[PDB]
């Protein structure tokens, strides 16, 4: 697997692919 | 955090895996 | 707004839209 | 849960807010 | 709902989610 | 090019691709 | 309409241009 | 317009709703 | 990671994720 | 081929690496 | 068809739409 | 190449067609 430069919705798509049915949490800094 | 890192900088699928439930 | 079917990667795109900076969790086994 | 609210059945943008942190 | 920073195709995805079966028009400046 | 099935958010992505700056309308009830 | 041309049935990129402004 | 605003600046889902048919 | 169903544009998004700069081929007739 | 490995049947991220250059 | 400014995954989505069942190769420079 | 061109600069669907199999 290669390293990733992921902003915005593109990060969430990646988390989705990586985690599958496990699901994930998306937690940006405030 | 991961959100930022991934965007300002690069991150790996292995780092992303830590955010799975 | 509307009600539609939102599945898989489309469902997480919609979560990112609605929640954004708040963050969210996607936990399909729940 | 979320899949059986908005995917299997349909749901609104407001219902999706139920899953924000 | 949170505010949105949306460029390119990401705007169209948002319009799609927001409008549903109503549909929408996408009208950029020329 | 080709003919394929284009539905939902994929259909609007394809409209954005083809029309771009011209703009477009997505009016599924029509 | 567009759904019953490219989604239900199939359509080309050229047919999609029918829906540009 | 909305297209630009959303990109140069931020916009809300409520502003986007005005472009629904 | 997981195993899930990856089709169409979602399958190519996943290829782009995994392969990135290496590049990839998407050859469904194969 | 790829469609009948990850779409029709299911496949892992590692199996997807089979299709990198 | 209009000209395109496409980076990252957005290029792959475009290649997907344009090529259909023919498939495509994605070959970035190294 | 195409990948770069499309991103640094603009490209057409017709140029993209050259990368189909
Ligand atoms: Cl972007
Ligand atoms: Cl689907
Ligand atoms: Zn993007
Ligand atoms: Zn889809």
């Amino acid at each position: 697997f290669v390293n990733q430069h992921l902003c915005g919705s593109h990060l969430v798509e990646a988390l989705y692919l990586v985690c599958g049915e496990r699901g994930f949490f998306y937690t940006p800094k405030t | 955090g991961i959100v930022e890192q991934c965007c300002t900088s690069i991150c790996s699928l292995y780092q992303l895996e830590n955010y799975c439930n």
